[PDB]
RNA sequence: GAUAGAAAUUUUUAUCCUGACGCUAUAGAGAUAGUACCGUAAGGGAAAGAUGAAAGAAUAAAAGUAAAAAAAAGCAAAGAUUACCCCUUCUACCUUUUGCAUAAUGGUUUAACCAGAAAAAAUCUAACAAAGAGAACUUUAGCUAGAUACCCCGAAACCA
């Protein structure tokens, strides 16, 4: 199932097999799948961090098109 | 003085200049004479006169005062009834 | 080279999406509607009767206007008590 | 004939009307030009002023350098104040330091925008025109109907008339330019083709010859002359006025 | 760079997309509109306009709510609309 | 701006005199203001330097300089100081002659 | 014309390549480099100034600051609420009729004075209108209908002598605005509101035939007006007998902003069409 | 101070390329065009800087008040800090007081 | 006091038309990487690439040295000379100070980095002018525009 871990990433949770029901399980119950309040900050930063990389990838490729077109006067 | 405001970027004015002075349009700055409400009985009638006066501020003081004062108090003003409107211009000044 | 088309100010009525989240709320106000009538208003397809106050707006304007701005006769009578008291 | 009154003490100007169909039709006619536009006292002063104002006022330089605040890291005193026996420093991003901040430098997107006052820009176009005329390099045309879309025809036409290297062709509106002009010129570097709404000083000086259509001149003369006779605007002129559009 | 949309609007368009989009419309509507809670701790002045005693002119006067924090236990009982100041 | 109403009587109550039907033959001319007033103004510098500026002059200003200073010289006993700006089409003179120059350009009917 | 012109036949092309701005236009900036302007760069030596921190402007070095020793005073006191009236001299008025900016033929109120650019009103700055003065008193030959917010005796006199009618009318801040720059108010596209009544203190000024106040009883108009002549010694003209009479008579409601229009209306200037309410509550509102 | 040994390929620039020939074309648009659009609208740039000018402090405080809430966290931070610094520096320092 | 600082009420035309009087390997992002490395940890945090189509073809210009160790004398040079010295004549340089050859400070040397920003008032140039400004303002020659202006490094602390 799609779940949300403590780090604010949304993850694909691979399931597991247990001899007992989940609410009777120690180790399962002390796992936290959910975000707490403060994490919301980092989430944004992640976005932003990521958002820059796309931003300057584009801006590079655009450049590579000028250079070539001024190195090679086609047509 | 605040030469640049926070929110407007403008040049702020000092209020405590304004509460005690008056600017004519000639640039002459007008003021009370200090201590005129102060210890009257102890004073000679002559002094009392000299104090109850309104007086003028020398160039230094004026320029200083202008710096602490924005455009808006330097604008021209026509008040109805104005006691001081009689005064605002300069006459016969040959320098 | 031939020049670009000269930049023109479109003279048609112009209405933003009311439901677009990014569109400003100053362009979504009643006043903007009024203004748009003023500009063209025939073509702007603005409901004319809306350019006047509602019954609520009307009765409130009424309430405040009779509140802070008395009658001429009433102001003269407000002045007679003063003048006679000072006499 | 001029569509507008000349002042009493001042006689108009006259320019040959050339047409564009034959190489060999040079003076097809004669036009009276208004003295207050094309005879104005030449002032290179304002030419200069506005020429600059053209260059700059559009300019936004995006150059940002990073202050000692905006550099990566170095939020700390590298070593202690005393006893090391070397020069004291704060962060390694002190501008003194190699990879550290830049003291002053450029800042951010930065705009130079200023409005040369109205009647000034106006009188600038005035002067530019007067000059293009007085230096003999202004050529009025009627028509602009072109015999053909072959650009060599145009180049060679400028050749037969000793027009010099470059040319700016001015027409009344964007829609009404005949198709042979558009065709032949859009494939040319030196010649240019523009609606008279985009007539401008910089370009006027940038082209060794100015060429004006008759409806264009009758238009210009008016639009510029409007301004010696005009009030100071109350509100924006784009708004309704008594006389004014 | 910038964001395509301001972040104050991030929690709303949070709702326009995904599972919230199949939510009952009446629900979202009772959620959108925030009525201004009853004055409890602060005491309101009646009029929109009130004369300045010092200055002697009519003055536009507005009423600012007072921040009131609710301990988690507040949500467990019925506190009648009040809480910590 | 309205072209000012032709009257039966000149000068008018406020003192406005139209320029003539012909213009003089003096080898210079003075455009009236966009208000049809004579372009003679007064201006100061540093608060103490008094000046008088004649504007909008088309022709040889040098001549105008001759005639102006020769008009003023009986008044001051000495030629008044002059700065001619040929490119500006403008004349400048030390002191306030505003009133007298107004008249003197009503004389020649500019 | 400008023989300068014929000097340009001689010279090479004016182009970008050759341009000098007017001498003394650019006064060149200098930079603290070199032997002269480097080394302390006109900042002095040490102390406070060299480090850029010298104290704020009003400061005396701790001696009680000049501007602060002096006692406060009612001066600029309530300066915001003191009414202002932009003056208009008669000389300026004669001027403006003379060059036919404002024409005497049709009525004259503030709006017209504005459109001739003869006066400038900034209502936001507590300007309550134009007021009249006597400067061209003897100069004044014109027969005119004038409506101002304030006028002085001598002024009223100098218009009477020539046979015009002066009325003192008041405008509130808002209505005054609407008055001065009316076209942009229309383009606002809001109805045309009721006019305020003058405040209480002002009431006595506008109820006097003494001032020919617009709210005054017309029964005293012929009286006090004739009185004006005996004081200033001239024969009072008969206005009722004149051709231009019906314009001079022309008044406003105390509720009317303009000439010919009415509270509640709305102007569509695109369709060149006026709009009036047929609803009753509205008419009771704006006609009251 | 070691300087470049070999001549660079001389950069050839046609000043007759499109953008340079067409420079400043619509500049007079308001005037010649019976003003509707202002020269301003010929300005293509950063949202807050169109048809406006100011010293650093004003620029910054402007970018903030306009695009502020659309900025990234970190840039924003640096912006508030630059603002503060500038406040302190323009008001509180100088030779000229 | 320092400073703080509103609102009523007003203004705002479409998209289209992307770039660069931005950097070029100490610059430009920390970044060839959050890598080595440094911290128990939170945390800090680098430096470096260069031949040519083809390697499926093998400039000699910084300090520093070497070619060439030194010859009675002395801020090292200068005036000079037939002649390198020999002769004669001159208290390194910055900062700092009343005053420094000072036995006061700083510095091995080379290279690259490395520090003056603001427009109230004022002047200067100009437009138009009882008016001027492309709205809002200011005016008893004035308004409008332009041009002219106010650095760099450093504590001990302080709060989270
Ligand atoms: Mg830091
Ligand atoms: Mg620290
Ligand atoms: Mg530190
Ligand atoms: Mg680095
Ligand atoms: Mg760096
Ligand atoms: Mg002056
Ligand atoms: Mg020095
Ligand atoms: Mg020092
Ligand atoms: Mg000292
Ligand atoms: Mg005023
Ligand atoms: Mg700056
Ligand atoms: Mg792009
Ligand atoms: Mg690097
Ligand atoms: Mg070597
Ligand atoms: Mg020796
Ligand atoms: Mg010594
Ligand atoms: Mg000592
Ligand atoms: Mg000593
Ligand atoms: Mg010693
Ligand atoms: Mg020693
Ligand atoms: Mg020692
Ligand atoms: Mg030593
Ligand atoms: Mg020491
Ligand atoms: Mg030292
Ligand atoms: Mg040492
Ligand atoms: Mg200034
Ligand atoms: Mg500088």
């Amino acid at each position: 199932a799609w779940r949300r871990d403590i780090f604010g990433r949304i993850i694909w949770h691979k399931f597991k097999q247990w001899p007992i029901p989940w609410y009777l399980n120690k180790k399962y119950n002390r796992k936290r799948f959910f975000a707490m309040p403060y994490v919301e900050r980092f989430v944004r930063m992640r976005i932003e961090k990521q958002a820059r990389i796309k931003a300057r990838k584009r801006s590079l490729e655009r450049k590579k098109e000028k250079f070539l077109q001024e190195k090679f006067p086609h047509l | 003085v605040t030469y640049f405001s926070s929110r407007k970027g403008k040049r702020k004015t000092v209020k405590a200049v304004i509460y005690r002075f008056l600017r004519l349009h000639s640039g002459l700055w007008l003021r009370r004479k200090a201590g005129y409400k102060k210890k009257l009985w102890k004073k000679t009638a002559a002094r009392k006169r000299r104090l109850r006066e309104f007086v003028f501020c020398n160039k230094t003081q004026s320029k200083l005062l202008d710096k602490m004062t924005t455009s808006f108090w330097k604008r021209r003003n026509w008040y109805a009834d104005d006691p001081y409107q009689k005064y605002q211009d300069r006459t016969n000044l040959k320098v | 080279y031939r020049a670009r088309p000269p930049p023109r100010r479109s003279q048609e009525p112009r209405w933003p999406d009311p439901d677009d989240p990014l569109t400003p709320r100053w362009q979504l106000s009643p006043r903007y509607a009024a203004k748009q009538f003023a500009r063209h208003g025939a073509a702007s397809g603005v409901a004319a009767g809306s350019l006047w106050p509602s019954q609520e707006q009307l009765r409130e304007l009424e309430a405040e206007e009779r509140e802070w701005y008395p009658s001429l006769a009433a102001m003269q009578e407000s002045l007679r008590v003063q003048q006679l008291a000072e006499e | 004939k001029c569509e507008l009154p000349v002042p009493a003490h001042r006689r108009p100007v006259q320019a040959w009307i050339e047409s564009l169909r034959g190489y060999e039709q040079e003076r097809v006619g004669l036009t009276e030009l208004h003295p207050d536009v094309f005879s104005t006292a030449p002032r290179l002063d304002i030419l200069h002023q506005v020429a600059i104002w053209q260059k700059n006022f559009k300019r936004i330089s995006y150059a940002k350098t990073k202050t000692r605040a905006e550099v990566r890291g170095g939020g700390r005193k590298p070593w202690v104040q005393k006893g090391s026996g070397r020069a004291r420093h704060g962060s390694i991003r002190s501008p003194i330091w190699r990879g550290g901040g830049v003291a002053h430098g450029p800042r951010g997107p930065t705009s130079y925008y200023y409005m040369l006052p109205m009647k000034v820009r106006v009188q600038g176009l005035k002067v530019a025109l007067t000059v293009k005329l007085a230096q003999d390099d202004l050529h009025i045309v009627d028509s602009l109907e072109l015999p053909t879309a072959d650009p060599q025809y145009l180049i060679e036409l400028a050749r037969y008339r000793r027009w010099g290297d470059s040319v700016l062709l001015v027409d009344l509106e964007h829609e009404d330019m005949p198709q042979n002009v558009v065709a032949a010129t859009s494939g040319l570097k030196t010649f240019n083709l523009v609606p008279a709404v985009g007539l401008n000083v910089h370009s006027m000086l940038k082209h060794q010859t100015l060429v004006l259509t008759l409806p264009t001149v009758a238009f210009l003369e008016e639009k510029l002359l409007w301004h010696n006779s005009r009030y100071t605007p109350l509100y924006p002129f784009r708004l309704p006025y008594c006389d004014f559009p | 760079p910038l964001h395509k949309v301001p972040v104050g609007l991030w929690k709303q368009l949070r709702l326009w997309e995904g599972i919230y989009s199949r939510l009952p419309r009446h629900y979202l509507r009772s959620l959108e509109e925030a009525r201004t809670p009853t004055p409890v701790h602060y005491r309101p002045h009646g009029a929109k306009f009130k004369i300045n005693p010092k200055n002697w002119q009519r003055e536009r006067v507005e009423d600012v709510p007072i921040p009131v924090h609710y301990p988690p236990e507040s949500q467990l009982g019925l506190w009648g609309g009040e809480g910590w100041v | 701006i309205p072209r000012p109403p032709k009257h039966e009587h000149y000068p008018t109550p406020s003192g406005w005199q139209p320029p003539r039907d012909p213009a003089p033959s003096l080898p210079y001319f003075v455009r009236r203001s966009r208000m049809h007033n004579i372009p003679v103004y007064r201006d100061i510098t540093h608060g103490n330097r008094q000046m008088t500026v004649i504007r909008k002059v088309e022709g040889d200003i040098w001549a105008l300089q001759k005639d102006v200073e020769d008009f003023l010289s009986p008044l001051l006993g000495k030629t008044p100081v002059t700065q001619v700006n040929e490119v500006t089409g403008t004349l400048r003179v030390k002191g306030y002659f505003d009133q007298q120059l107004k008249a003197w350009l009503l004389e020649k009917g500019f | 014309g400008p023989r300068a012109l014929d000097l340009l036949r001689a010279l090479p092309r004016v182009s970008l390549a050759n341009l000098k701005p007017n001498p003394g236009s650019r006064k060149p900036e200098r930079r603290p480099r070199g032997r002269r302007r480097g080394r302390k760069c006109g900042r002095g030596h040490k102390g406070e100034r060299q480090r850029g921190t010298r104290p704020r402007l009003g400061f005396e070095g701790g001696q009680t600051p000049f501007y602060l020793r002096i006692p406060k005073y009612g001066f600029n006191e309530g300066h915001s609420f003191r009414h202002q009236y932009q003056p208009l001299s008669l000389n300026r008025l004669q001027y403006l009729i003379d060059l036919g900016r404002v024409d005497p033929t049709q009525p004259i109120d503030l709006t017209q004075l504005v459109n001739g650019r003869g006066v400038t009103i900034q209502p936001s700055k507590r300007d309550y209108g134009v007021q009249l003065v006597e400067e061209g008193a003897d100069t004044f030959k014109a027969k005119v209908n004038i409506e101002v917010q304030m006028a002085s005796e001598l002024a009223i006199a100098a218009i009477e002598k020539n046979g015009g009618v002066v009325t003192t009318a008041f405008y509130d801040p808002r209505s005054l605005e609407i008055l001065c720059k009316p076209v942009p108010f229309f383009l606002r596209g809001q109805p045309i509101p009721k006019r305020m009544l003058p405040p209480e203190a002002l009431v006595p000024y506008y109820t006097d035939a003494k001032n020919r106040g617009y709210l005054a009883d017309p029964a005293r108009f012929p009286e006090a007006r004739l009185e004006l002549a005996r004081k200033y010694g001239y024969v009072l003209p008969d206005i009722t007998k004149d051709e231009l009479f019906k314009m001079l008579s022309t008044r406003k409601d105390p509720r009317q902003i303009f000439f010919g229009l009415a509270p509640g209306w709305v102007v569509n200037m695109a369709d060149k069409k006026i709009l009036k309410p047929t609803d009753e509550n509205l008419l009771k509102y704006y006609s009251s | 101070f070691h300087v470049r040994v070999t001549l660079p390929p001389r950069k050839v620039v046609d000043r007759w390329n499109e953008k340079r020939a067409m420079f400043g074309v619509y500049d007079n648009i308001g005037i010649l065009g019976n003003f509707e659009k202002h020269p301003k609208e010929l300005i293509k740039g950063p949202i807050w800087l169109r048809g406006w000018k100011g010293n650093e402090l004003q620029r910054c405080i402007r970018k903030k008040r306009m695009v502020g809430n659309r900025m990234f966290i970190d840039d924003l931070h640096n912006l508030n800090k630059r603002i503060s610094y500038l406040y302190k520096h323009f008001n509180r320092h100088g030779k000229y007081r």
